[PDB]
């Protein structure tokens, strides 16, 4: 999910829309 | 480690910025 | 807990804070 | 939505917690 | 080990959610 | 105090709550 | 430092960078 | 209080200090 | 990305965000 | 400046970038 | 060890109080 | 710079303002 994606590492704004709706 | 709770606080904002009038689901678990 | 207007990222850290290990939905143009 | 309720109108903290999974 | 200055950075916002009117103390040590 | 309690574990917001006036 | 109007959680924001160790209280209705 | 002070006025740095324990 | 007035330190918050390891420059005055 | 176009006025993602170092 | 990410993120909300009209750059790297 | 600075240790306002323009 995104808490394992995300927090160990930075994820980029084109990282970050895959969360988006 | 990276402290789970206070990067989720800054990801909620970011996606609030990031995707915009799209909205999104925060599902940490 | 306050009562005021809540917008935009301010919204969202306050679903944060209140749904806690739940998470939460925030979809503004609905 | 969320908007109306809690934005351009006031949210208690029960009506914040309609929008939790 | 949580970074406290970050920690209590994120508390204290927390708390002016929280307490609303009542206001409140921050006193970390 | 608060940095003891509610930064080694996350507090609710019932454990906030003590922290209030 | 600003020079502008500071409310609510920004105003609590000011408090924590300007007080450090010492800490502070936030009383609204006062 | 703060938010007459602060919030619906101006704060200098100084004043905001006032409100340091 | 939101399409919004951004001021102070929202403004701030997102450029930290767009920006990354460039970092950024906010002149207000400017 | 940054001001005239992201604040009293809006900036689009790319005009953010352009305050990027 | 500090999350240099997250306290990125505080510290230019530090610098932008501080700071005032002066303004900063803010160059991590 | 900042980060190696003021990320290790905390900086005071004073330490912060090196860092304004
Ligand atoms: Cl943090
Ligand atoms: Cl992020
Ligand atoms: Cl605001
Ligand atoms: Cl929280
Ligand atoms: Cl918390
Ligand atoms: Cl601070
Ligand atoms: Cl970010
Ligand atoms: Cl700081
Ligand atoms: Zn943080
Ligand atoms: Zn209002
Ligand atoms: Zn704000
Ligand atoms: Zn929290
Ligand atoms: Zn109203
Ligand atoms: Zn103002
Ligand atoms: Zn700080
Ligand atoms: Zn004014
Ligand atoms: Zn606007
Ligand atoms: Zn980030
Ligand atoms: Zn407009």
């Amino acid at each position: 999910g995104i808490v394992e994606q995300c927090c160990t590492s930075i994820c980029s704004l084109y990282q970050l829309e895959n969360y988006c709706n | 480690f990276v402290n789970q709770h206070l990067c989720g606080s800054h990801l909620v904002e970011a996606l609030y910025l990031v995707c915009g009038e799209r909205g999104f689901f925060y599902t940490p678990k």
